[PDB]
């Protein structure tokens, strides 16, 4: 969120206005928040791709249908390791508190990538989807709301 | 504008400072920006849903995607899309401002002009912002649905 | 009104009712003045002049628009029309002829916005085409507003 | 400050991303401690101008010599009513939270009318100084550091 | 005017209130009313078999609808029915009123001339109007029937 | 309400209308009430017109100032007496049933005859809603209801 | 019929004149009446249109003829679905209390209608008399007398 | 007179004297006469109360003018309902013998009451005067005596 | 149109008939008709005291009846009342109605198009109806001043 | 008066007749006498609405008792403020030799204006007469004739 700003304030000739100074401050105040909730979204990470798969193919049993891109073993395994990455953007876009370092790796070629393999990009926003529940129920409610803004950011992103 | 700025802007032209009323206006949009901002993001969240659940309410099935309507071309299909979304992320816009001035100034402006010249139905565009209304107040919920549709119903009421 | 007695559709049917979508027009009738023969003309009340006035006000309502000041009635033509000689084309006649509909609608406005605004109150209706509108504005041309 | 993010995320064609609405959710946080801000340096406006009319003549002598402008009863009301109209702006400024709605009235277009009227703007700008001195004396620590922000601001602009 | 405001115009020219002679007009009135209002409903009923029997009493197979006559025309005929058919519906309203004056005003007022210029028989519609009262008192009743006969008759002498 | 009915269905061509017939029914079944009420404002006329007049010299005393119209004995005489007539207007309306007796005997042409007076009308008005108040008081609940309504008409046709 | 008193008023640049306030008023009170009377024929709609098209038949058989426009089954359920129509706009009638709303749906551009799809509007207004001979069978005397006035009103339309 | 007699030998050590019971024996002799007068004021109360109400709207025409506490029909109808609560325990004293039951249901804590609802006292005893003044016209001579000496101890302890 | 004259609408365009839904508004309008109607006739009782008091709440001894301000000539003082005469009328009109649709058709039709072009301010305006608003629910009282505010409400919405 | 005579041929389709020309050159001769007129009563504005205020309130003094509008020194400060208007207005009207500019700001709707403000138009009216009488003393005779001129259109239009 300070290179945010910075390069907000950088297009501009002006320096940072102190408004942009005082919401630096405030994130650095919550950047503990932060660290907790990233550090419990991360030892926990088995859980939620178990219980993201586990509702996504209750959901849309598509994937598990061999017309579907993730039939067989190999390719559930790839489909889990999908959810995994998310989750691991999540995380980053936790700490960093702004969703550019997880956009930037994740949402900002997406479309074309799964097009161009095969898969369904809805089934994706309903694997985040899953994966924001999960979280749901893994944290507290202040917890919760903070990290299902950024699950929230990537489930409108896939779609 | 925003209504703070609006608010600015109504004790400055006056050469007043800032009084009480100012002050409660102030206090009562702070205390409202709570749920703005929470209905923002939601909607913000779903938005091609709530066009595509609007467009199959209000406009699929007629004779407008027929042949001889206005929707029948698929480059007129992509425009409707096009001109939906406008009116739901401007309405967020309007909605998060919590001041409709941006929609006059930015949708509202010469809006009539180019909808008489191209020929497109107003009609069916009040009842398509009618039914993206119905549908962000369901999925947001009353308490900020009446806000989204006071905007709603300010392109609406403009449009016309 | 009703859609089937468009003017481009009956032209035999101009006189009609306005129905019940149309605004509610305003027949001029029970004229004050005229009780009875016997000798008498010394009552009070007189019902029928109390919907004569009302009528007096509609017409100050369809030409001006708004109903006007309490300073700028036209009285003179006003009892004249209740004396029973003057009749409601000839007060509208005598009305629109008055200084305030002049410096109302023709003095602040262009010619031919002024000649298709007097259109819009008197006849009700917007002029068709441009064979209304430099006939209206040839008269214009020769003898003014009153014409 | 919210018109600032709104036009922000507007010259794209994105939503506004949700650090933005991190940064408006703090400002409505600190928007109560604004507006005591601002009323205390709303009711104190005399002493405000007569401590920088003060500080200012002391300073600099010219504007009070028969060579400057503000020489004469009615040059130097008009003088203080400059700086009474600075003070108006710097409590706009502290209660938008974000300089546009002062700048917009009192910076955009100083130079060529301070100009044009003869006066000198350094004089002005040790003016706006004179007035973060004794709004800083007249504040807290944490109220006079806010404060002397947006004074800050004129006093760069000034210059 | 009805009678109640007959009876207050009468006392207001006196100058005085409503005191005890013009309060037993008022009860008459009231009473009478009740089978005036019967009378109306049973009028109201069968106008139109009404003026059809009128006319086929008094004005069919005579010389005015001959050929040479003044109800020869279908437009002139038509102008017939919906005269008798005003006597009718006029008459009724100042049974109701219990005042002839309203009627007088509207329709006695010109009615002379205009049968004067138009070169309409009088005596004719003095038999029609005979006719329709003929018809009310065997329809309605006895006194109901005399009180519809006053009007009538006041219609028939005002002509004349 | 006859009058009114028979110049209605005047207009149009038409007999008078089976809703209109239950009009004059209902208005038949309350007459005996109505002349009740008329009964009590009858017998109360000294003692209403003197409270309402006196009422109306409490509120407005601009009127019996020197300067005023009502300034001596005949002049408030004479205001009585205008108060006795507007009284007795109001009995007349709540016997008919209209309000085309009060009318066409005392509001029609009342503006432009008060103006030539010199009188203001807003004091009229308010002696007339002292009336309604006085007479509210004298009689039953809903037939002062039914008393001040007709007052109600006077009050709102005078301004 | 508050609409009817409403344009009324509205034409002229006068209020609600009380008469009309006390129209509105005996209308209210009567709506319970008239909602009940809805509600039965409402409720009994199937045999009314089954004892219309009855004696409608019994009385003209030139619409069963094969010449006339109601043969064979698909033209007579158009038969019956426009008694059924029409008995609709009855009850709309019946509710609102005056014909304004069914004049605007079944009257005002009937006889072109029925004239460009070959059907006599005679045979139509005695299915309308039919279906006010059943109602007065169906209903009570005071019941019978205020819905045949509505029927009424359409037999001298389509007339 | 039997409780004031009870407690006043109650403050003593000793039981009933004979001279109070030569007073409770006399109170035992008037009170059907006391029965009379209650039942003559129980089938006087509209007019009783209407015509003191009016006499004190005569008398103080300060309550009802528009400044006033009884401006309106609802005040006023409250206004009538305190004058009927007082003369309900006028009747009750005349009826007991003592004013212990007008005192402690309606006297004890009346005037801060009414100093609360910004009501004058004063007019609520004038109002308690003139319905003395009426139950004194209506009953018998002595025994408008006994009634206005109890009334005349109410409007004492009011004001 | 009606509150009754939308419910028979609603219930004519999908063919049909009145459920007891629909007899729940109409029952629901007929309960509520009686404090409409005595609301009606107390505010037609003192129209110009509302107006009279709305403007020296909101609007008087301000820059707008000074010079420069846009009430400052007497002509343009005599078309403010006049405008808030008309805001309160049809606010009568729409309360007695109990369906805001003649405030769409009939004021708020072409309104912010005038008061733009002749640079009527808006906000002025509205705190002129917001004053009228609380005179009213003063006048009335709660229970129909809730019923009056929002129609004035209304006008307010619409105009901004 | 030279848009009088504009507008009044311009109705016409004739250009300005030359008796038009006549009375326009007449108006510009006498114009230096306009002027001078306009000037005197220009220098010596507070002289006469002190006169004014004499004389009015010597003669009126409804406006100072407390029932009238012009009570207190802010009310009576808004009465002399708008005589001072009516001065200014009987100015324009000097100058520009014709009511035209003087009634259309304060004339052509001022009863309205006047009635919903509660104040009595024929006080205004006096005030008039009363400037009127003051002007007459400070100016000459054929002054003062054509100040009375526009001054007494004033007095007749407040009536
Ligand atoms: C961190 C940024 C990042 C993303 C987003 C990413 C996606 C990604 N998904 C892939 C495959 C895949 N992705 C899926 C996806 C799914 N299973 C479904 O049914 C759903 C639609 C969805 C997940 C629930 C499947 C089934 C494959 C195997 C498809 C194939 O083998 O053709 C592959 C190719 C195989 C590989 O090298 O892993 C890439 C590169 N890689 C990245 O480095
Ligand atoms: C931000 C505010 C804003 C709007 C709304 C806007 C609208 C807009 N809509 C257009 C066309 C269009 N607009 C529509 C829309 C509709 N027609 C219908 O039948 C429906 C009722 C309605 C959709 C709900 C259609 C079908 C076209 C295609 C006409 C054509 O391009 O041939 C065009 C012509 C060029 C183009 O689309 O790229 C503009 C400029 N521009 C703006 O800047
Ligand atoms: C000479 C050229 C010309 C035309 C065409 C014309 C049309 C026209 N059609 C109208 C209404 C109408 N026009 C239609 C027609 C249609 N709606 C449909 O669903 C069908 C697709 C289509 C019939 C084929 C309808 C249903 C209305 C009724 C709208 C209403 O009045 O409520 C109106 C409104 C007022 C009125 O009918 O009397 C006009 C002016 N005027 C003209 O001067
Ligand atoms: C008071 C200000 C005013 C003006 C000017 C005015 C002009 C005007 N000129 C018109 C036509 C015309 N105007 C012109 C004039 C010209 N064409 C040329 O080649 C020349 C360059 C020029 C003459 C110098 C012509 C030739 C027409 C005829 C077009 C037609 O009627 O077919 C029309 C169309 C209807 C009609 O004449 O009756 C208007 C309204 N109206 C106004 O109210
Ligand atoms: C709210 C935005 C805003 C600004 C910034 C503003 C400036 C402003 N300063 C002015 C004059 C002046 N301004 C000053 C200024 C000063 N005295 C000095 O010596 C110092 C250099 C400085 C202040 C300490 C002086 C001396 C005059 C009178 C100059 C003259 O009369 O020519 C004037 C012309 C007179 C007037 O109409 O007030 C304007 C418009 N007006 C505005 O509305
Ligand atoms: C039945 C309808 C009717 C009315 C209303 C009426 C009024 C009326 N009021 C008059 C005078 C007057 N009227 C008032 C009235 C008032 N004093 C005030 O300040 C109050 C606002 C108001 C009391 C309501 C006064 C003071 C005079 C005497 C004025 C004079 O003598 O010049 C006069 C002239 C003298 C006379 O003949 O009595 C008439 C005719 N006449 C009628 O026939
Ligand atoms: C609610 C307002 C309303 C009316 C009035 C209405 C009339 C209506 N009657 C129709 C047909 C018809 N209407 C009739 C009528 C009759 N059978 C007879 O013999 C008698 C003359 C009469 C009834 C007893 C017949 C026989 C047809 C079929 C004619 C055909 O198919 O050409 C049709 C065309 C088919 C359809 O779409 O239903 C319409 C639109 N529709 C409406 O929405
Ligand atoms: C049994 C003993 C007893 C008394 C006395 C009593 C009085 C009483 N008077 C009240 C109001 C009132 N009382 C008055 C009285 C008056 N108007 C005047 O100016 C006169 C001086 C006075 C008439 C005597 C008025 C005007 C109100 C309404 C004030 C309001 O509503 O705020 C109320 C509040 C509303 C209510 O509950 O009725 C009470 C409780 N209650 C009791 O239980
Ligand atoms: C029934 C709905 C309706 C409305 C509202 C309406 C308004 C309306 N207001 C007007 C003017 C005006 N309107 C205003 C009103 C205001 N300006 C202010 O400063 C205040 C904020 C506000 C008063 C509360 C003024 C001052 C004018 C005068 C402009 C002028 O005529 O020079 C005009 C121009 C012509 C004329 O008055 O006669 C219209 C048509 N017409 C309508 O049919
Ligand atoms: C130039 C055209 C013009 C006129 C005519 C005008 C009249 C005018 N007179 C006003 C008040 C007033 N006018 C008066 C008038 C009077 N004192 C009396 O007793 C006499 C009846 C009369 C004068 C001798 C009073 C007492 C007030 C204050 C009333 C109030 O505050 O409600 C007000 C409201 C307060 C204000 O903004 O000044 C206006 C707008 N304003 C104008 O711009």
């Amino acid at each position: 969120i300070v290179t945010k700003s910075i390069v907000n304030a950088d297009a501009e000739a002006r320096y940072l206005s102190p408004g942009e100074l005082d919401r630096i401050k405030s994130f650095v105040a919550g950047g503990q928040q932060r660290l907790r909730i990233a550090q419990a979204l991360t030892d926990n990470r088995e859980r939620l791709v178990k219980q993201a798969g586990d509702q996504l193919f209750q959901k849309r049993p598509d994937v598990v249908s061999p017309g579907g891109n993730a039939y067989g073993q190999e390719m559930t395994a790839t489909c889990l390791r999908d959810l995994d990455y998310y989750l691991r953007l999540v995380t980053y876009g936790i700490v960093a508190g702004d969703v550019t370092p997880i956009e930037e790796i994740g949402v900002i070629g997406v479309r074309e990538m799964y097009k161009s393999l095969g898969t369904p990009i809805e089934a994706v926003g309903e694997g985040v989807r899953a994966l924001k529940n999960a979280a749901s129920t893994l944290l507290s409610a202040e917890d919760a709301a903070e990290a299902g803004s950024y699950f929230d950011y990537v489930v409108g992103a896939l779609q | 504008q925003d209504a703070i700025t609006a608010v600015i802007n109504s004790a400055d032209v006056q050469g007043k400072y800032l009084d009480t009323a100012a002050l409660e206006k102030l206090k009562a949009y702070f205390s409202t920006g709570e749920l703005r901002v929470r209905a923002a993001t939601t909607i913000s969240a779903n938005a091609a849903a709530i066009v595509k659940e609007a467009v199959a309410k209000s406009l699929l099935y007629s004779d407008i995607t027929r042949p001889g309507g206005n929707m029948y071309t698929t480059r007129r299909y992509a425009a409707c899309i096009r001109d939906l979304d406008y009116y739901l992320r401007y309405a967020t816009y309007a909605m998060l401002a919590g001041d409709p001035s941006i929609l006059d100034e930015r949708v509202l402006n010469g809006l009539k002009e180019t909808y008489n010249s191209l020929g497109v139905p107003v009609g069916a565009t009040v009842q398509a912002i009618q039914a993206i209304k119905e549908v962000t107040a369901s999925l947001v919920g009353a308490d900020a649905g009446k806000e989204m549709g006071i905007y709603l119903d300010y392109i609406s009421s403009g449009l016309s | 009104g009703p859609g089937i007695n468009n003017q481009v559709s009956n032209p035999s049917a101009r006189g009609l009712a306005p129905g019940s979508l149309g605004p509610k027009v305003f027949k001029l009738d029970q004229l004050p003045g005229t009780i009875g023969k016997k000798a008498a003309k010394g009552a009070s009340v007189k019902f029928s002049e109390s919907s004569t006035q009302a009528v007096i006000k509609a017409t100050y309502l369809q030409v001006f628009g708004r109903d006007v000041y309490e300073g700028q009635r036209l009285k003179v033509q006003e009892i004249k029309l209740e004396n029973g000689e003057i009749s409601v084309r000839d007060f509208v006649r005598a009305l629109a002829k008055s200084d305030l509909f002049r410096k109302l609608y023709w003095t602040p406005f262009y010619v031919c916005k002024a000649i298709e605004y007097i259109h819009r109150r008197l006849l009700g209706r917007p002029t068709y085409g441009r064979q209304e509108n430099n006939k209206y504005f040839d008269i214009a041309s020769k003898k003014g507003l009153y014409a």
